């Protein structure tokens, strides 16, 4: 029902896990899942997690500045758009990022069907 | 306030 | 790509119409379509166009920086995320934005089901 609160909860969980240990984000993806990480296009939990784990940073922190959500159809799926700051390692100046997730209700929870991520430069 | 029928 | 080219084709059409006369965008939305513009929520072509028309500026031009698309499901719909610049009143200083569209097939074109818009300070 409350797709706004749903989005808040899911995104918070997702980024918390990403910032803690991204190698464990696998259960949030499925075989059909697709990730467009800037110029990299991956499909399936294995390849998607592999790409995220390959990012060479030791520490990362996501700071959400905007979050929006709308039902993606009348059948329970949700579209979530996020914009925010990404702090990499000990860098003081954050990078701007934008991300969209298409969440599918997995029985009593959700998994990511679409994941599109981009760093935005001035 | 987003509904479907 | 294919989905990027398919998405781009439509997005260019959409912005071309937005930039020439946003009051004529009604045909690209349907009764169940939703718009979330800087938190403002509207449903239906009538209310959506009213909002866009109400935006406080005479002239507007969209400049696309990045555009990424993926099939939103196995059945034909498309999800596209865009980041670009909004040039209003012929001013040089750009107003950056991020936008997501969930496009549904309609003949050889599409209509917008989900539209999420956010200014993205540069």
């Amino acid at each position: 029902l409350d797709f706004n609160t749903l989005a808040q909860n899911f995104t918070q969980f997702y980024y918390n896990q990403f910032d803690t240990d991204r190698s464990q984000l696998g259960n949030l993806y499925r075989n059909e899942s697709m990730l467009t990480f800037e110029t990299s296009q991956l499909q399936g939990a294995k390849d998607i997690v592999e790409k995220l784990v390959s990012l060479p940073f030791q520490k990362v922190q996501h700071r959400i500045t905007t979050l929006d959500a709308q039902p993606a159809s009348p059948y329970g799926d949700v579209l979530v758009m996020i914009t925010g700051d990404l702090l990499i390692d000990e860098e003081q100046n954050p990078q701007r990022f934008s991300q969209v997730f298409h969440l599918i209700p997995d029985g009593n929870s959700y998994y990511v069907f679409n994941d599109i991520f981009r760093l935005n430069y001035s | 306030g987003f509904s479907f029928g």
